[PDB]
């Protein structure tokens, strides 16, 4: 109109959620449990030596 | 010792090295956050 160009206005987004990328270490030694219930039932078996003679 | 240039018609030119914008409108918005830790 004139000289002057008009714009239409632009529709804002109402609301924003933030979800910050965090760096992965990748540790091994958890997750790990498994291994230590196997060392809890060794189950060593010992017979008496002279009770059978 | 000294060194030298003379001035031609006694103009300078000054780098100024920051931009010029030369604004044509201002808006205005909201928005909201909304900080969650789960
Ligand atoms: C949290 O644990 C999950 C599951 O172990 C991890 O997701 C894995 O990430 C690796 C590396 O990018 C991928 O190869 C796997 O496919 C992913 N698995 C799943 C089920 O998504 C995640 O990386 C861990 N978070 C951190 C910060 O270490
Ligand atoms: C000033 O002039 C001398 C010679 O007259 C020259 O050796 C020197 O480099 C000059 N200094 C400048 C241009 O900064």
């Amino acid at each position: 109109c004139f000289g002057v160009t008009f714009k239409k206005p632009l529709v804002a987004e109402e609301k924003t959620s933030l979800e910050p990328q965090l760096p992965h270490l990748q540790l091994r030694l958890p997750h790990l449990v498994g291994i230590i219930a196997k060392i809890k039932g060794i189950k060593i078996e010992v017979t008496s030596s002279g009770e059978s003679i | 010792e000294v060194n030298m240039t003379s001035i031609p018609q006694g103009v300078f030119y000054q780098p100024h090295p920051e931009p010029i914008i030369h604004t044509e409108r201002v808006l205005g918005l909201s928005q909201v956050l909304m900080i969650n830790s789960e």
